[PDB]
């Protein structure tokens, strides 16, 4: 009942780009150890053989030619204590895996075992051959009923979650016959005179590994997905009575609910970071990790016995943003679970904008690879936009206990 | 009387050979969705072969090969690993042939029932029924058509087909000959690890050409070139030249083309043996008489003076050297003392399209047409060498000047050529 | 003035084609050390295939197939299972070709450095360098030879090579043409179990032929036959007749020729489409006018009278039907109302040598020579059909009456032929 | 260590025999269940690649065309309860197996392990596909030292041991360049008009097997080779002193020695049959089972303590002949080890007559197959022609117990 027949391929830019050095920014290299794992389910894949899904990728990669590039390294000024990487824009391409599944797709949507995102999207990283590792992978599975599951394996080095979701929208628009927006990538990034010796409280400076940009697991991290309905956030709105409301009800109480769920299984969950996927902080939205990294301390109230609205007000209005300190730090960062449990707010993105012909996706979930040693949650909107969808990536020992410690509030 | 000029008149006319005109030709332009750069070729080699000895060789070859970034492989070598079947190679023969004849039929007004001679050649791929019978089934050609399929003759069968369509048009009057020169490189991919059999993997790219030749007197106002000479030189009697380019099977059982180490010492001496049997034909008398007056000077004075080489720059204006590799073009520039303008067609065909087929000469001819350098009464030399070391040559003469928009295979990139082609690709 | 008969003289002389003379031909006789009886073919068939369905089908076809116990297979189809490689098939191409040219050079006194045209044809096997460059390497032929390799043209490329050398014997005067027509059946062995792809396993045997054609007027006394007509009919324009004999790969990935179920009706309407373009050429005038008078009788009385087939027995003395199968020969005997003596060469070549190659016509000609029935002035008809359904024909006329000791492929067994070939073989 | 790379092939008669129904004698049908497994070793196989060994097999096989035939079954006249087999002489051919071994050949000749003939010649019988089973198997193994071992697997149906050994010598005479003698097969063997309803005492009739002409073993029969010298021949020749010498000590003393050796491992061996391969009774040796089958009872007394000279004088001149009733008996008789131990005397045959070029064999051992539950010994001449050589075929658990019992007498 697993996927098989992994036929690999490569789609390249349709035009020669010449010698180009897309120089990565400081925040580009601060997020290099993480990997977006995103799949997009569809109720029908008729008329969608893997030549009409691959032929729009040649004009799509013309506008996004650093995605088809490869990582190289330059030389330092004096002795080579740093070696700043850059995406060499040779037309080296991105992998197109064409798998197939024999199980029914709808019964795989109704699943509790955390093995969906690891199976349905191709699990490679910027691996041991760092100079020959693609920055994007597409897995196109076909089910027994006839569904379609476009699974994108995006590398967080080149661009973040808005710059990944809109980049996939810009391919679905070419597939739908539309004309996408012309993407800027024109102002070249420059190294800032930083070196940031005051280390952030959101990070954990790992050892400077050479050619494997994937901090190893240690634990047994797995990507479990659960959907939260629209009526549950109404129950998250009938608790903050008699006081002022500064919690953004679309994300903040949803994060505090799973924070309270983790604060019955794990004791030391005191410090917690967030990474704000804000659209207003997209100053020159080209392809860049424009996340807002900020940690939240709970100095007086422990989160294990405190109500979810109080944790919501603690996380929302009391944040210490350090998104420039993580950029100015000298690499090897691992912000997705370095010291604290991370909460990602990627709900503002047009996640269901992967219209192939006129087909809205029926389920869109994201997962992460290279998550740190405390875990991560990934809130994201559902198909109708009423409720939310949370894919939590726990160390794996706490998955089945979260099924009991969380199902009481959902039921 | 009055019969004093008839018997030196119409007796000579009935001994005159029929002229063969090149009406028009259509080269196949591969789409940009099938292009293979240097980097993805390297990343495809170091994913199916775990030995880093047959990969560091591919690096040096494709670096110093002179192939650019727009060279195209069929949609079976884009997979990791390639899955070359018969259906994926036959349906790739129906792409490069049927969209090169359709580019020729729509530009000449040629009818399918006006085809009397069909000469197709393709070295490695030879299915059953033939590649000519595929064209006869698709385009619905006649029942009494002279169809020939010259398979196995290597990369120099592009002019063997030209000579065969030349000689078939002397026997049959008022006929049109169709010449298709291809290389279906889906089964021409080497699956092993031997170093000598890995050089056709780096150089062989896609390409085709559909040629229309005729002997009709009406095709003298519309035609482009008239066929002057076709000179064939087969050095296959030597044992070094026969087994130089050899289709072996390696120790694991993977077929492929095994180039020998002394490839340039044979291709320089199977070609300079072709220059001497074309010197009397194409040179002026002022070059020939000076040449053997200097050749008799090394017969009675001493055993060899300084060898005077006949100028072919005074014999031709356009040279189409076969784009086999970079190391053949730069030494033929050394012997024949050609300018970089003369070897510009072969270098830019090797850079844009790669070592395509037996039909790289037609992409070179489309280059020197598309730049507008093909005037009226210009003489074109098409040197082509292959396997068995047949080294055929052909001489054309232009009948009408070709305009600059030629709608061939060069149109989108002719304003960016020629480019500086470096010695090593910096990687 | 006496200059009115010279203009119906020398003008008419310079409009006549050159005659093409068959000097001799040497059919390869395979040794008895490579024969495959019916019983050992059945025992090899039910030892590599587990199913009792594809052995019970080959058992019926080889029973009712008309082959005998003298049919030969190469020294790689004797192993269980066969191990066909490219070095065990090219070594089989150095055996059937070279020991057929050696049987021709010693019996005609032909010098190898006076061979000007060389045309080799082999359907499936086409290596690099070709089977023509192999002969140029072996016998050290000249560097200006006109070599061709007609590959992929089925089991009728013998007469295509005959027509090719003939149309090359009109452009070049005083030249000799060596026509080699084999079928290397070491890679022509299908490995899987598809029931339409197992018919070339049960029919194709060893065989070769080397043909020496020339247009020299000195050879008018040494030649045996003069080539009169070659008539080609390519029925590939139909979609059924193109994919009838068609090489595929099955589900297991094994290549092989696949014969359709309607192979017989597609053949018989490609034979008669070749008969009606040779009837105006070779029939007597009385039969043509009688056929025209019985053809206009179904125009005015009733739309379709009885079909009057012309008598080809009064137009030829010898019929050489290509020995495809037993069912293919006796339906052509059924059409033209041929006697059992007329199809006796094609039946006994199918019995003795099997369906060898495209060169079954030359073994049939050697049969009707070795019986001592080839008088001078007799007319030969060679009907040869293959893949793409090209159905080519050839008409020869005997020059000198052939002696009974022929030193061909039939000498040791011509006194045991004909044999009663039964409908079934007892097993 | 073991043989590998079995490349099967088939050589046929060089001339077409047509349809020929080579009828079989009743003595041929009696011995149809046994199989000769005889290997021929060689010190050097230079100039003996497997083409110059296979090309003389074609003028050898048309001389002996019923060897290349196949077994069929005619239909009976009345009721079809018996159906007489006949070798239909279609040129189906004999098998050629071209194996190799990386072992030193001289160490394998001096190996006391019983598995040597099981590996060196092709273990096949007239199998369950009886109508397509070859009647002869040559196995040509090449050694790392440079030796050669022609392993001939002969079906006892078509001809016996003289008729196999002289046929192989007739092949080697064509291979060397000589001219073999007139291989007669001209009188057709006819079914004799004798029923013999009583079973002979030398045999045990097995069940009426249909298409597998091989009795299933049950036990684990193996063949052990031990060389007995002429010094041991003269040693036992000094034991019949003071008596008249009528026991032919070339065979009788050795067979009495092995009978005395097996009469301490098995208790009931008092009645032992002897298959006499006499050269004086070869009345028209063409391809025939002209053995002499006879059972010998040991005078009531037990051979457990009876001397080998008394056993020799008891077994030589006191033989009750049954070779005219074992042929006339109908159906599956199992001579070689059915009810009694068999002592075959194949020593007068030209066993070292395989002159290939000028090369005498260094070692020739014959084994059998399909031996019943009683055992079989096989004397044969050794390389010097003075002593003997015995390949004893025991159940396998009697092999190593015979090594302790016979090693002192051989010494
Ligand atoms: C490919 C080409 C660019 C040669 O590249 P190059 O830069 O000259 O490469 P070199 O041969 O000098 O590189 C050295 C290596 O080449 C290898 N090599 C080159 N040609 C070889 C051949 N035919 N067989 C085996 N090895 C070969 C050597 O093994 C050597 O091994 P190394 O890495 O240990 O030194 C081109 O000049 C050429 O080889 N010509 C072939 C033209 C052709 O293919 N003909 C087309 C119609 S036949
Ligand atoms: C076999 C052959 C003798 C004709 O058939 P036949 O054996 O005379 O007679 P049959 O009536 O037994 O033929 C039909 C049987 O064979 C099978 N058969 C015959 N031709 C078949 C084909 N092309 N594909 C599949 N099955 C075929 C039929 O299925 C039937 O077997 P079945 O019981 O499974 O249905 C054979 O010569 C033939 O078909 N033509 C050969 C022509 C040729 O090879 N041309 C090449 C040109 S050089």
């Amino acid at each position: 009942g697993a996927v098989h027949g992994h036929r690999l391929s490569t789609v390249v830019p349709s035009s020669v780009t010449g010698e180009v050095d897309y120089a990565l920014a400081d925040a580009d290299l601060a997020f290099k150890l993480h990997y977006l794992r995103g799949v997009y389910y569809y109720r029908s894949g008729d008329g969608l053989a893997t030549k009409v899904l691959k032929d729009p990728m040649f004009p799509w990669l013309d506008d996004h030619f650093p995605v088809a590039g490869r990582v190289r390294r330059a030389e330092a000024e004096g002795d080579g204590a740093p070696r700043r990487p850059y995406i060499k824009c040779n037309d080296c391409g991105v992998r197109i895996v064409e798998a197939r599944c024999d199980r029914d797709m709808a019964e795989w949507i109704r699943d509790a075992a955390p093995g969906r995102i690891r199976q349905l999207c191709y699990d490679k990283v910027l691996g041991p051959e760092l100079f020959f590792s693609p920055l994007l992978y597409v897995q196109i599975t076909n089910f027994k009923c006839g569904g379609l599951a476009l699974g994108f394996s995006w590398a967080h080095l080149i661009g973040d979650i808005p710059s990944a979701a809109t980049c996939f929208n810009k391919w679905a628009q070419i597939l739908s016959g539309k004309k996408p927006e012309a993407t800027v990538l024109t102002p070249p990034n420059q190294p800032l005179q930083g070196q940031s010796p005051a280390a952030p409280r959101s990070v954990k400076q790992v050892g400077p590994m050479e050619d494997l940009w994937l901090v190893p697991a240690g634990r047994d991290m797995a990507c479990y997905s659960f959907h939260v309905s629209d009526a549950v956030l109404k129950k998250l709105h009938q608790q903050q009575n008699g006081r002022q409301d500064a919690a953004a009800g679309t994300f903040e109480l949803v994060s505090a609910l799973v924070w309270q769920a983790v604060a019955k299984i794990r004791g030391d969950v005191d410090t917690v970071t967030v990474v704000r996927a804000d659209a207003a902080a997209r100053s020159g939205k080209s392809l860049a990790n424009e996340m807002k990294v900020g940690y939240v301390e709970s100095a007086g109230s422990s989160p294990a016995k405190t109500d979810v609205a109080e944790l919501a007000a603690l996380l929302a209005k009391n944040v210490v943003d350090e998104t420039a300190a993580v950029a100015a730090f000298q690499g090897d960062v691992l912000v997705y679970g370095g010291a604290n449990l991370t909460l990602v707010d990627m709900e503002q993105v047009d996640l269901y904008g992967l219209e192939i012909k006129g087909q809205r996706p029926v389920y869109v979930e994201y997962g992460m690879d290279g998550v740190g040693d405390e875990g991560a949650v990934l809130v994201q909107p559902d198909a109708d936009g009423r409720g939310r969808l949370v894919t939590v990536v726990l160390p794996g020992d706490e998955i089945d206990s979260l099924r009991a410690a969380l199902g009481s509030a959902l039921h | 009387s009055a019969f004093l000029v008839v018997f030196v008149g119409t007796v000579y006319v009935m001994s005159r050979p029929r002229p063969v005109y090149l009406v028009d030709y259509a080269c196949y332009k591969p789409p940009a969705s099938c292009r293979v750069p240097f980097a993805t070729f390297m990343e495809h080699t170091r994913l199916i072969s775990d030995d880093d000895k047959s990969v560091r060789f591919q690096t040096r070859i494709l670096e110093r090969s002179g192939l650019g970034e727009d060279t195209c492989l069929p949609p079976a070598n884009h997979y990791i690993p390639p899955n070359p079947s018969m259906e994926a190679s036959r349906a790739e023969a129906q792409l490069v042939i049927f969209s090169a004849i359709d580019d020729l039929v729509r530009r000449t007004g040629l009818k399918p029932k006006d085809i009397d001679i069909l000469v197709v050649n393709c070295s490695l791929f030879s299915p059953t029924p033939s590649l000519s019978a595929m064209i006869i089934n698709k385009y619905k050609l006649r029942s009494n058509i002279r169809s020939f399929n010259l398979s196995g003759m290597g990369c120099s069968a592009g002019l063997i087909s030209i000579d065969l369509a030349r000689d078939m048009l002397q026997v049959h009057p008022n006929s049109n000959a169709l010449v298709v020169s291809t290389e279906i490189i889906t089964p021409n991919f080497y699956q092993g690890s031997r170093r000598d059999m890995l050089l056709p993997n780096c150089l062989f790219r896609m390409g085709a050409a559909a040629i229309l030749l005729s002997n009709r007197r009406r095709e003298a106002r519309r035609a482009k070139y008239r066929l002057v000479h076709v000179v064939r030189t087969h050095k296959g009697a030597d044992d070094r030249a026969y087994r130089c380019v050899y289709e072996e099977e390696d120790e694991q059982g993977f077929s492929g083309i095994s180039l020998s180490k002394e490839l340039m010492a044979i291709a320089g001496d199977a070609l300079k043996s072709n220059i001497t049997t074309i010197g009397p034909l194409v040179l002026p008398m002022s070059e020939q008489l000076l040449f053997f007056f200097r050749l008799v000077g090394r017969k009675l004075v001493n055993k060899g003076w300084r060898p005077y080489i006949p100028d072919f720059k005074l014999a031709f204006e356009h040279f189409c050297i076969h784009a086999g590799g970079r190391a053949v073009i730069d030494e033929l520039q050394k012997n024949l003392q050609l300018s970089p303008r003369h070897v510009e067609a072969s270098r830019m065909t090797l850079h844009r399209f790669g070592n395509t087929s037996s039909s790289s000469l037609w992409y070179e001819l489309a280059y020197i047409e598309a730049k507008g350098r093909m005037r009226r009464g210009d003489r074109v030399w098409q040197i082509g060498f292959g396997s068995g070391f047949k080294c055929n040559s052909a001489v054309w003469k232009c009948l009408r000047s070709i305009k600059t928009p030629t709608n061939g295979p060069w149109d989108d990139c002719i304003h960016r050529y020629p480019v500086d082609v470096p010695e090593v690709v910096k990687l």
